[PDB]
């Protein structure tokens, strides 16, 4: 899945981050969150607020994502496999956030650096998540 | 839309910090590159030979005023959207016929715009009251189209 | 939705030709049919091994008539949806928080109900005269939501 | 694509329709056109109004291609790959139409027989318009 320069810009915004990336998956978490409006019944079961190093804990789990496909991202769909099965075949929960968690990385890094004013680096973490969100929900052929 | 004043105070004073001279500009700019799809509506530009042919096109400069300007148009007088928004919604709906899907991205992308260059302001009271403010456009534009 | 006493008396009198008395609860049986992924919400039904285990579920002979009764309400009261749907609306978005992506379906469900068993009544004014109505519905139950 | 039963849910709705599903295909344009909202000011450029023998003349292509298609749907997407270049390639027009089409012959076969009352049946012509959804706009790996 992709190969154009798509990642070129991936690895690039992935350059400037470098030990930064587990950091700003964090704060891309309390973007949405922030607003718990719909989530707010479904009780994500970690404390959406502050003082809950599982929120930090979850962060570096999406940034830890994209570091690991961008160590692949021609057999990420395998390694990747479980996530789609713990959100398909486990807690059902409605990728309708993937909207939501999908821009946060834009809106949260601009308190940083977010797309970096490229004509493309905007759409390469917005597109690049389809080859992240596809595996997130492969239909399995 | 349904902000107390003191909420919606934070979000409607951005207007200020915000340079919509140009800013307005930007939004339509980059909504293209996340969303370059929709190049059968901006047909009428002409100019889009390459992502840089957008940002140097003039007319982008002048029709992002009228973008950002019909938002700063409800927070002007947020007791009626459709009120106003009754040509654009009419006008977008019959003359442009722009699918519904896709406001609600226009909505994400100028907030980007604002927590970059001014993330100093993106306090969480701010952005939470950002949404459902915006998110009445959204459907401005689409009340006609049922 | 806005029509005429003479489109809308003609919508609106099809609810006596409507058998709500189980009708109602033949359209969710189909809903999961065209739609069975929403296996997330109706996981309270419980009795659903196989399709025919949803039509033998005696709550969704009962629960048709919740659902085509809210319908009915409009009909009965349109100077103002949002009134009485704010109940079911609060109710389906916090307590059910059921995706926006899924009234447009029943709506689109239903009225196959009603050209199969009175196609003699699909007349073309009948039917563009049903979408803009209930069309209120599919946003009053996602009003609250944004 | 597509496989299982499936299928037998649509040949057996095609064995019903037989020689009347050029029809069918006619009156399901009709459906989402008696409403003519949007496509209004579009203009189809084949008068969506009666006394237009391109209307119906439309339908047959419809019906046609889920024969073409039961014909092979182990390889349509190759012979109905034209018709992706026609509205992808050509057109611009906008598939936010194909939910209407899509229960228009639902709603428009009504008048006669649509699902057949099968609790799979509905899900036939509703679904299997997967594998025609997706040739009409292959991504084209
Ligand atoms: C492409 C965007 C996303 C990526 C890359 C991603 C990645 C991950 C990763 C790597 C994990 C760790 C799995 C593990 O514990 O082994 C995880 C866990 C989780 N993610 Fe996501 N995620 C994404 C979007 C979302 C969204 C939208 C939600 C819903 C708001 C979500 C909810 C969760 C939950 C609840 C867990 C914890 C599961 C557990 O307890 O193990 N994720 N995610
Ligand atoms: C949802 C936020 C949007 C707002 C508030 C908005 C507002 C406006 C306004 C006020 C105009 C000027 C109307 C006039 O010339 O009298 C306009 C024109 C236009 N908009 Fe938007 N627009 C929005 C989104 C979009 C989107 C997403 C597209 C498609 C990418 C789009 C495409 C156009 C086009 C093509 C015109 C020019 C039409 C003409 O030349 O008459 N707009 N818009
Ligand atoms: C959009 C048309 C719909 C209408 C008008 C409607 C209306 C209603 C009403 C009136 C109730 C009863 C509320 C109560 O018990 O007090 C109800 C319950 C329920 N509806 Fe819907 N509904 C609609 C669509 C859906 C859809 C698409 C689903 C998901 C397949 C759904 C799932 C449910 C569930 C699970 C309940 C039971 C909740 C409970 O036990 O309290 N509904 N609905
Ligand atoms: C799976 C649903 C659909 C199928 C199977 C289908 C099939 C076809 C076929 C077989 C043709 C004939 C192509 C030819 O002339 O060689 C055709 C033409 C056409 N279709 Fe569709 N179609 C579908 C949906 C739609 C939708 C939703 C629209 C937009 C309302 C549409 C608009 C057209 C137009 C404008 C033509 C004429 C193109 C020409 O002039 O050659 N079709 N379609």
């Amino acid at each position: 899945v992709l190969s154009p320069a798509d990642k070129t810009n991936v690895k690039a915004a992935w350059g400037k981050v470098g030990a930064h990336a587990g950091e700003y998956g964090a704060e891309a978490l309390e973007r949405m969150f922030l607003s718990f409006p719909t989530t707010k019944t479904y009780f994500p079961h970690f404390d959406l607020s502050h003082g809950s190093a599982q929120v930090k804990g979850h962060g570096k789990k999406v940034a830890d994502a994209l570091t690991n496909a961008v160590a692949h991202v021609d057999d990420m769909p395998n390694a990747l496999s479980a996530l789609s099965d713990l959100h398909a075949h486990k807690l059902r929960v409605d990728p309708v956030n993937f909207k939501l968690l999908s821009h946060c990385l834009l809106v949260t890094l601009a308190a940083h650096l977010p797309a970096e004013f490229t004509p493309a680096v905007h759409a390469s973490l917005d597109k690049f998540l389809a080859s992240v969100s596809t595996v997130l929900t492969s239909k399995y052929r | 839309v349904h902000l107390t004043p003191e909420e919606k105070s934070a979000v409607t004073a951005l207007w200020g910090k915000v340079n919509v001279d140009e800013v307005g500009g930007e939004a339509l700019g980059r909504l293209l590159v996340v969303y370059p799809w929709t190049q059968r509506f901006f047909e009428s530009f002409g100019d889009l030979s390459t992502p840089d042919a957008v940002m140097g096109n003039p007319k982008v400069k002048a029709h992002g005023k009228k973008v950002l300007g019909a938002f700063s148009d409800g927070l002007a007088h947020l007791d009626n959207l459709k009120g106003t928004f009754a040509t654009l919604s009419e006008l977008h709906c019959d003359k442009l016929h722009v699918d519904p899907e896709n406001f609600r991205l226009l909505g994400n992308v100028l907030v980007c715009v604002l927590a970059h260059h001014f993330g100093k302001e993106f306090t969480p009271p701010v952005q939470a009251a950002y949404q459902k403010v915006v998110a009445g456009v959204a459907n401005a534009l689409a009340h006609k189209y049922h």
